[PDB]
């Protein structure tokens, strides 16, 4: 009954915004865990059981509140909405915004009073009412929504505070939706307050519906086609039109442009540009204002530095300067009072506030900003991009823009704190300021930008669904950085003409991504030619197949500066082995270690990596291991080194099979081969002939050997005593370890014995996992230290 | 049980690459830790051997989760007091420290290792390697008494938003 009234009112309402009927285009939503608004809110048994509640997050100015508003006048219009719900209430987080104690709040132009003692009995039994409350970045306050001393009652007639009671109602005992919309920096004061949520990051413009913006917003031939392809020749500003309020800005900032003509594509750079432009639009032809411009300055941030988000029928105002330029403001901005319906004043989406209150800390303690930063992200990043840009607009637009030296104590308390906020902090989900938008917006990039090439710490970024432009316009300016990015599948050149000019000390890994199809087959030509490049390189799991492998054999020929590479748990095993060997055998190459393990790999290809330790004297450490190969190989691993002078140092090995063969085979290599330091051999199902072979191959006088592992075995309890003896018959190792071997008492019994006098290895010894008596294990404990010649032996678990 | 290996497989080939094993791949399996976690006690199951060797995982990345005094062993535990869920959170905190820092927290004997958790210590984890939120939350789960123990209910939902910006 009392439904179609309030619809009607909110028809009202949210149809004078602007028409934005015909003015709506619907946007992207994802939630990745790795959208449509219809049914957006399921709790449907995949993986979201038992919720209740959505947060939308996005940049500032996404369009977040104006998509609740179409959802309002959406189901205000019905538009085939099965009645999921019934009664729908927005609540505007800065107008509740306050501390002062209210009860609860449905009545809000102060009508004839609801239903309200039936408004809680039709929340029971049916739960179709939702609360959408709008702009928690604002919640004012003290920034203090915390947990809760007290809760309140589930009737809320009481004059409870709101404080103590949508926090409680949001918290506790609701049963009843809440789809809260905020910037994720203001997540975690909502985080740790337990929800159980949903979440939905908001992406909008596109090519081809900004395309359709352009249309529904102009006339179809005036500028449609003019503007559209004038502002689609810049290099920027259709990236950033990715924010539709980007959008807005230029649409309604060269509008009263097309009277003068053709100025449109011009100046036209950042996220701080597109506003100082659009405030010189409106504010161009009476500049008297120049107090005007200062008094609105100088009281725009009170509002959020003493937390009164809307300036209350304008009585501040009233104190600094209430005369008709108010009534201009308000005409020119079209939506400071109206929206606000009764007497309110406020501006139009909050991050002209912020921006405001950037001119506010430019023209008025800015460690004071710094301290209370983390808690909001706006202010700092406008004030930045405002700093550098209109020191460059000094010799710019007029002087109106700084009234300087204020100027230079904010930027070199900038990379004060920028040095602070990295050096000794990684924050990597809220805590901004260790962000490369901040010194993106300000490019005066002969200091101030390239002050972090300084203060970089081997750092590694996160671009995830960011347009690249930015760190390949901030890395690329610097010149230091052991970097580590993520994910570049579906853009090429921001990283070919970033990594190609890495010239001055560089270092690359992308592990654990997903690079495309043609993500394998890019990187050839960032590669492929001179300068200086990757010396060490890691592709840990990420996504590569056999149609790389040639293509990387190029950049195997072509390079000088490639030390270590690494194809882990990429299926790359055949065919494009043959690729990747006659591209590293084919020229010389100063490769000296190089990574193969978990690729799915066979025998099938070591006949030809048996050539390329004979043929190239450089590679030196060939970690092959543990991929899944066996036996068969086995005689071409004893060729790998019948000769001296191979000059192989280490040699990782791989889970093998038969003892007596391979064992046999590495008798020969261990006699024989010189310079061979370490030998990893795990995993591998041995007894008592494998064991026996080996201290048969060490028994060769004269054959060189450091450290060894043997780890998978089960051995007799007389192999210890002719290894230990064999070894204090020639220093043929220096250390070893032992892991899962039921060895027994008797086994370390003679291990202490024959370590009593004369300890065989000179550098270490472990043995794990042993359920053993305690007798033995203090002269274990015991002779380890009088004699230091053997250092650390494992304690098992004891 | 899969045949791919294990975790403790997983943390000896950073040992033998000589590289901290980065973050996105860090929360990229500790959720589907969190999940399966969460999952086993929502039924009402218990686990009470949470061990980086119980960790097994396939080659493409799921740990295919094994079903249900030693040296892993909570202060309560080691006091002999109850093994509450907040030894779980104990668990998963000396398990996140050592896929952080390639070591458990205190790591001979069991007199040391009582008394440096009566004083309540252990080394910390370095800045510009590792989120600082990581950090807050390893303090937030190895707090002495069990009633300052957050439970999964918190930790999944916090790593879930960990993972998610860091796809
Ligand atoms: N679907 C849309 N159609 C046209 N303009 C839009 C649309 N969505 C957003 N905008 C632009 O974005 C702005 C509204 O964003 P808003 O919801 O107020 O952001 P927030 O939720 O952060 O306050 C408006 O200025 C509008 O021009």
């Amino acid at each position: 009954i009392y439904c179609a009234k309030y619809r009607a009112y909110v028809r009202s309402r949210f149809q004078c915004i602007e028409s934005l009927n015909k003015r709506y285009t619907r946007l992207r939503l994802i939630k990745e865990h790795r959208i449509k608004m219809e049914l957006l809110f399921d709790p449907d048994d995949e993986h979201s059981e038992p919720v209740h509640t959505v947060v939308f997050q996005g940049a500032a100015g996404i369009g977040k509140t104006i998509l609740a508003r179409k959802m309002m006048l959406d189901w205000a219009s019905g538009t085939l909405y099965q009645d999921r719900f019934d009664y729908l209430f927005y609540i505007h987080c800065r107008e509740v915004s306050l501390v002062t104690q209210r009860s609860l709040g449905d009545l809000i132009m102060s009508c004839c009073p609801d239903p309200n003692p039936p408004i809680h009995k039709i929340v029971r039994k049916p739960s179709r009412i939702l609360f959408l409350m709008d702009g928690f970045d604002e919640l004012q306050g003290a920034f203090d929504e915390h947990i809760g001393p007290l809760c309140t009652d589930w009737q809320k007639a009481e004059r409870g505070d709101i404080l103590l009671s949508s926090l409680i109602r949001k918290k506790l005992l609701p049963e009843a939706s809440l789809l809260i919309t905020t910037r994720p920096v203001a997540l975690e004061k909502l985080q740790h307050l337990l929800d159980h949520p949903r979440h939905v990051e908001i992406l909008g413009f596109s090519e081809a519906k900004r395309k359709e913006y352009f249309f529904k917003y102009f006339s179809d031939e005036a500028q449609a086609r003019a503007a559209f392809s004038l502002i689609q020749e810049n290099e920027v500003l259709f990236t950033m039109c990715f924010i539709p309020l980007v959008c807005w800005i230029v649409c309604t900032g060269l509008k009263q442009q097309m009277e003068s003509g053709k100025s449109l594509a011009q100046t036209s750079k950042t996220t701080t540009a597109v506003y100082v432009f659009f405030l010189s639009s409106l504010l161009q032809p009476r500049g008297g204002l120049c107090a005007h411009l200062w008094g609105l300055c100088s009281l725009a941030a009170d509002g959020i530095w003493n937390q009164k988000i809307l300036f209350e029928e304008s009585d501040l105002r009233n104190h600094g300067l209430q005369k008709a330029d108010v009534s201009a403001f308000l005409r020119m901005n079209l939506f400071q009072k109206e929206v606000d319906c009764e007497k309110f004043y406020s501006f139009i989406h909050m991050t002209f506030q912020e921006f405001f209150a950037a001119m506010y800390y430019l023209l008025e303690n800015v460690p004071g900003s710094r301290l209370k930063l983390p808690s909001r992200e706006n202010y700092g990043k406008f004030e930045k991009g405002y700093l550098i840009f209109v020191v460059r607009f000094l010799f710019g637009l007029v002087n109106q823009e700084r009234t300087a030296k204020a100027k230079k104590l904010q930027i070199q308390p900038s990379q004060l704190e920028l040095f602070y906020c990295l050096y000794e902090m990684q924050e990597e989900d809220f805590v901004q300021r260790a962000m490369d938008y901040f010194p993106k917006i300000e490019i005066g990039f002969l200091h101030n930008m390239p002050k972090e090439e300084e203060e970089e710490e081997k750092e590694g970024r996160h671009l995830d669904m960011v347009q690249c432009v930015l760190p390949s316009s901030s890395h690329a300016a610097c010149s230091h950085g052991l970097v580590n990015s993520h994910l570049t599948s579906s853009f090429c050149r921001g990283l070919f003409s970033v990594l190609s000019t890495s010239q001055s000390l560089t270092e690359l890994d992308l592990s654990d991504n997903s690079l495309g199809d043609p993500g394998m087959r890019v990187l050839c030509e960032t590669l492929q030619h001179p300068g200086c490049n990757i010396r060490r390189l890691w592709l840990g799991r990420c996504g590569l197949s056999h149609e790389c492998c040639f293509d990387i054999s190029l950049v195997l020929s072509s390079n000088q500066k490639l030390v270590e590479l690494d194809l882990s748990d990429n299926a790359l095993g055949d065919f494009g082995i043959r690729l990747l060997c006659v591209g590293l055998k084919h020229l010389l190459c100063n490769l000296k270690k190089l990574w193969l393990v978990s690729c799915c790999l066979t025998s099938a290809c070591c006949q030809d990596l048996a050539s390329v330790l004979s043929t190239s004297h450089s590679l030196t450490r060939l970690y092959v291991g543990e991929n899944a190969l066996g036996d068969s190989g086995v005689a071409i691993l004893c060729e790998k080194a019948k000769n001296p002078q191979c000059n192989l140092q280490k040699l990782g090995l791989v889970n093998s099979g038969l003892t007596s063969v391979c064992c046999s085979a590495l008798s020969s290599v261990l006699s024989t081969n010189q310079n061979l330091t370490h030998l990893y051999l795990r995993g591998n199902t041995l007894g008592d002939k494998g064991i026996k072979l080996l201290c048969e191959g060490l028994l060769h006088p004269d054959c060189k050997l450091q450290v060894l592992e043997l780890d998978n075995c089960n051995l007799t309890s007389h192999c210890c005593w002719d290894l230990s003896t064999l070894l204090t018959s020639s220093q043929s190792l220096r250390k070893l370890s032992l892991g899962n071997n039921d060895l027994g008492d008797l086994g370390v019994m003679m291990f202490c014995e024959v370590l009593k006098q004369q300890s065989c290895l000179l550098q270490n010894l472990g043995l794990s996992e042993m359920y053993f008596n305690y007798e033995t294990k203090s002269a274990l404990e015991t002779l380890q230290e009088e004699k230091p010649e053997l250092t650390v032996v494992f304690e098992p678990s004891w | 049980l899969a045949d791919a290996g294990d975790l403790s497989r997983m943390i000896k080939h950073f040992k033998k690459q000589k590289r901290l094993i980065p973050e996105r791949t860090v929360w990229k399996y500790f959720v589907q830790l969190c999940s399966a976690l969460e999952h086993m006690h929502s039924r009402r199951v218990m686990h009470r051997d949470i061990k980086p060797a119980n960790v097994f995982i396939t080659a493409t990345g799921v740990v295919k989760l094994g079903d249900l005094t030693p040296y892993y062993m909570s202060p309560e535990r080691i006091h002999e007091n109850g093994y509450n869920f907040k030894s779980d959170i104990w668990s998963l905190g000396c398990l996140l420290y050592e896929m952080a820092a390639l070591q458990s927290p205190f790591y001979m004997n069991l007199y040391s290792l009582c008394k440096k958790i009566e004083q309540c210590d252990y080394p910390p984890l370095p800045s510009d390697h590792y989120s600082e939120e990581l950090r807050q939350l390893v303090n937030m789960c190895i707090n002495p008494d069990p009633e300052k123990r957050p439970d999964v209910t918190y930790v999944y939902d916090v790593a879930k938003r960990m993972h998610a910006c860091t796809a």
